RNA sequence: GAGCCUCGGUUGGCCUCGGAUAGCCGGUCCCCCGCGGGGUCCGGUGCGGAGUGCCCUUCGUCCUGGGAAACGGGGCGCGGCCGGAGAGGCGGCCGCCCCCUCGCCCGUCACGCACGCCGUUCGUGGGGAACCUGGCGCUAAACCAUUCGUAGACGACCUGCU
RNA sequence: CUGCGGGAUGAACCGAACGCCGGGUUAAGGCGCCCGAUGCCGACGCUCAUCAGACCCCAGAAAAGGUGUUGGUUGAUAUAGA
RNA sequence: GGCUGGGAAGGCCCGGCGGGGAAGGUGGCUCGGCCGAGUGUUACAGCCCCCCCGGCAGCAGCACUCGCCGAAUCCCGGGGC
């Protein structure tokens, strides 16, 4: 499995019926995927992981994708992790800042292959929850719930260095 | 000016300022300058068509032979009714021109490239 | 020795971008380089903006670090941030450099001409100016 | 028509990639204060390193090994050569485009001289970062001419310190002389500054 | 009275690593660095200008030494503005490196 | 003045040191040091307008006929004073003759106007070789041969000879 | 028995198979210079090596350690004062 | 054209309910000329934010380009080789 901008999908599905079962019960879950494609993908491969579901021998009743209800608001969103490496597998919980959940996971996909060399396929995603300003634990995260937070751009390393090539004038890094 | 019947631009800078005549010039092989004057009350020659401008010479039966045939004359005529429209534009286009400050200045000079000066950053 | 901070209410100038070059009001900071911005009176909306795009002036409006949008029109405009804003050098060298960007060929005429002009006038200033100066050191 | 470019504060690598790229271009390049340039990583990383450059010779015949020049601006052609096609002719022509100096030799003590942005180290290294002078590594390898570029660099900063002394107080009689007849060039200036100009 | 062609730079033929294709030149024309400003010079007429011993004809002048090899801008090359060109015969690759001079007037502006 | 070969080009920038969690410019009322330098303080800018995102020069000619500006430029203009030694190879500062009214705005025409068609426009009196004008200065050395052994397979090397 | 693009180099690897050409677009691979192309105002983190690291075949390393640094899991005590 | 018969947002807001940052307030202390600036503590809202009850044209995947899938629910024009 790949990675983008990954979005939120809700998906449902059910086994086929059958006459032993006439009404099957629904399941849903929440898949980020960067498409529907690999989120059917997704909800069947947890789906078959978790209860006795194929997908030859059932369908997806309905999959679309989930808004942000509050995009222009600021969240501490927690995600519990569940990844392999070279050794076994590890249960983590992570805490990020963003504006969407999304945008969360995506930070926490980008986050786990920087820090543990950690591939989305080995990656699985058990709960995203949005958290308060309290009961958060990691200080990275709390270190900006501040009314009054001030820091300047101490070495601002200008950009452009191609832009006219050859120049008389040296740089500037203090603005 | 004008665009003849062949497609071709009547151009006419001032004989005065610019040494140009009644001459057509193609659209590929000019610069359009975002600089315009009020050019739509004046008459323009009816007889100044595209079959005005033409060439004459270089007919076939003499004798040819030898180091004659065409290679003299050393010249073409002035055609002097080409001064007299020449004149008669002028007298129109001129004064409208003149009522724009430096714009008969401007007209006087010529056009080039320079260092540090790209066509495709500057504006026309 | 630093005078410029992120701080909440803060006027930004974006150097690029799709909202390149338009006034902007830090609203809450999302990360270590990345911040909530809002723009209501410079057609910009409410959305994420990194810091390596925006350049902060010397202007700080008084508004809470997350409202909505309405309180923080109604200080940049008690402030009157365009108006202050078009009153400072910085505005004027870039329309300045706007204006050398939209000149024609006939203005560049007239600025050759008239630089023509100036710069010897100038200059023949300069030399009494240095002949006086010699003068008066001898 | 020729690049003069100031090696102080420039890393090598990344000065040497863009001269030559220029230089294939049929540019002509000046490279001039050649003990300015500084290398990444500590003193010992880059000391160690030309070492061992200095071990690669031949062992039946070391005058055929390989030529380990000690001067900076050597060292700098060096590295520049080594991103050159140098065995074609077309290498060695655009080889011939290319000059470098110690110190700033008085052909071109008397020109502006350009700098890379893309190649200085305030932008490309970060201020944590260690870097070892190429003045200062030459010395220590066999370079004997580090006092008298020495001097001679003080030398000329001090005639350069007159030359702007005088710069500096013509520019601002310039900016006075301005002021005394700003009436008869109003004209002038308002057409000026209508354009862009001035501003 | 001045100069009306655009200063190029004949930087070499299309090519991949290993095979070299000499029917298309590749252009570096002055002042542009971007694949956003090579619009305003495509189909614009090029020309190698060079000297050599014998004297060739000259239009509206007398014979000369000097020799041509016109060509057309078809395309930008790779978001640093190189061009590529084509010139009726294939430059004689002594012009690596050297002046290429490309017109201004297929004018469509 | 022709006369062969060889090419690149198609306005220049004649310059501080420099730091990047900082810098640029003046006056320096004040102090120190040799018109200048250093320090304190004060006042202006700093996404650099005392910006290479820059500056400098115009790239049609000539007639006369007005206004603004104005003693500027030229005759590889002729004679003196210097700076420059890193690989100087360039400029600065003064005396005397003659000539021109050049830059900006408008009147006034005339310049093969070659009737649309490409290498136009220059650095260049370019660089190398051979021949036509004058003024100012020139008079050989090297090698072979001979000689000697501080040298030597032969070359080579150290030496002597109006 | 098989050329061609890439892997610097090359039996078997990756792509893809061959008449002579023009234009366009791709695969596998790449875009500091050699060397065509990131001369993107690329995004988020990690890493200092006096043996750094840098892409299947492939051209090299193990067990065991490090408060060097960066994340996670569990367990206690701390204003009845660590 | 569809969607959550798009999610949020923009404007006048009206009659309420609770919760939380911690402010024209108080206050131990600190820095300058009652005020200006910086920290903490219970903390209602005259700085605000969030949920629950309900309703107005003002919308439109919006040239205030905050993130979709698209085309009998799709057509026109121009440039280069
Ligand atoms: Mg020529």
């Amino acid at each position: 499995k790949a990675s983008g901008t990954l979005r939120e999908y809700k998906v449902v599905g059910r086994c086929l019926p059958t006459p032993k079962c006439r009404t099957p019960p629904l399941y849903r879950m929440r898949i980020f995927a960067p498409n529907h494609v690999v989120a059917k993908s997704r909800f069947w491969y947890f789906v078959s992981q978790l209860k006795k579901m194929k997908k030859s021998s059932g369908e997806i009743v309905y999959c679309g994708q989930v808004f942000e209800k509050s995009p222009l608001r600021v969240k501490n969103f927690g995600i519990w992790l569940r990844y392999d490496s070279r050794s076994g597998t590890h249960n983590m919980y992570r805490e990020y800042r963003d504006l969407t959940t999304a945008g969360a996971v995506t930070q926490c996909y980008r986050d786990m292959g920087a820090r543990h060399r950690a591939r989305a396929h080995s990656i699985q995603i058990m709960k995203v929850e949005e958290i308060a300003a309290s009961k958060c634990r990691r200080p990275a995260v709390k270190q900006f719930h501040d009314s009054k937070i001030k820091f300047p751009l101490p070495h601002r390393v200008l950009r452009r260095q191609h832009k006219p090539r050859f120049t008389t004038k040296r740089p500037n890094t203090f603005f | 000016l004008k665009q003849l019947s062949s497609g071709l631009l009547l151009v006419t800078g001032p004989l005065s300022l610019n040494r140009v005549p009644l001459r057509r010039t193609h659209q590929k092989f000019v610069i359009a300058t975002s600089t315009k004057i009020d050019i739509s009350g004046v008459k323009i020659p009816k007889h100044l068509t595209d079959a005005y401008f033409k060439k004459k010479q270089l007919r076939k039966p003499r004798h040819q032979e030898g180091e004659i045939f065409d290679t003299e004359k050393e010249k073409y005529e002035i055609t002097e009714q080409r001064k007299v429209d020449q004149k008669a534009v002028d007298s129109q286009i001129l004064p409208k021109i003149k009522a724009v400050p430096q714009l008969q200045g401007y007209l006087r000079s010529v056009f080039a490239l320079t260092n540090g000066v790209y066509p495709h950053k500057l504006v026309f | 020795v630093f005078r410029r901070f992120v701080e909440v209410g803060r006027v930004a100038y974006v150097s690029f971008g799709p909202h390149a070059g338009k006034l902007v009001a830090i609203v809450d900071v999302i990360d270590q380089n990345r911040a909530l911005v809002d723009g209501p009176c410079t057609r910009v909306r409410r959305q994420a903006m990194p810091f390596k795009c925006m350049q902060l002036t010397d202007f700080i409006l008084k508004f809470p670090h997350s409202a909505r949008q309405k309180y923080v029109r109604k200080a940049w405009e008690k402030a009157d941030i365009n108006t202050k804003w078009a009153a400072t050098r910085w505005a004027k060298k870039i329309e300045a450099r706007e204006r050398k960007a939209k000149m024609t060929d006939f203005d560049r005429y007239k600025v050759m001409k008239a630089k023509k002009m100036r710069n010897r006038i100038i200059k023949n200033e300069v030399k009494k100016l240095q002949r006086a100066a010699l003068l008066k050191a001898s | 028509q020729v690049l003069v470019l100031d090696g102080r504060g420039h890393l090598l690598g990344r000065l040497a990639a863009i001269v030559a790229k220029q230089v294939l271009l049929g540019r002509k390049v000046v490279v001039v204060r050649c003990e300015g340039i500084n290398i990444s990583g500590n003193f010992y990383r880059n000391k160690l390193k030309y070492l061992a450059f200095l071990r690669k010779r031949m062992n039946t015949n070391p005058s055929r090994g390989p030529y380990h020049f000690r001067a900076p601006s050597r060292i700098f052609w060096r590295t520049v050569r080594g991103m050159l096609p140098h065995k074609t002719k077309r290498g060695q022509a655009a080889l011939d485009r290319l000059k470098v100096f110690d110190g700033i030799p008085p052909p071109y003590d008397k020109k502006k001289r350009m700098v890379v942005p893309a190649a200085l180290k305030v932008v490309r290294l970060k201020p944590t970062r260690k870097f070892a002078y190429l003045g200062r590594l030459a010395h220590e390898v066999g370079w004997k001419y580090q006092a008298v570029t020495a001097t001679l660099e003080e030398k000329r900063k001090e005639k350069a310190k007159i030359h702007y002394r005088k710069k500096k107080q013509l520019m601002r009689l310039r900016k006075q002389a301005e002021k005394n007849v700003e009436k008869k060039i109003d004209r002038f200036t308002e057409v000026l500054k209508t354009h862009g100009f001035l501003v | 009275s001045g100069r009306l062609w655009c200063k190029a730079i004949f930087a070499g033929y299309k090519r991949g690593l290993r095979n070299q294709r000499e029917h298309t030149a590749l252009l570096k024309i002055e002042g542009v660095y971007a694949r956003d400003e090579t619009e305003f010079y495509l189909g614009k007429r090029c020309a190698y200008v060079y000297k050599a011993k014998n004297n060739t004809v000259t239009p509206g002048g007398k014979p000369n030494k000097t020799r041509v090899i016109w060509g057309k801008v078809t395309r930008a090359h790779g978001n640093s503005g190189m061009v590529r060109a084509k010139f009726r015969s294939n430059l004689p690759a002594k012009a690596i490196g050297h002046r290429i001079r490309v017109m201004l007037y297929p004018s469509r502006i």
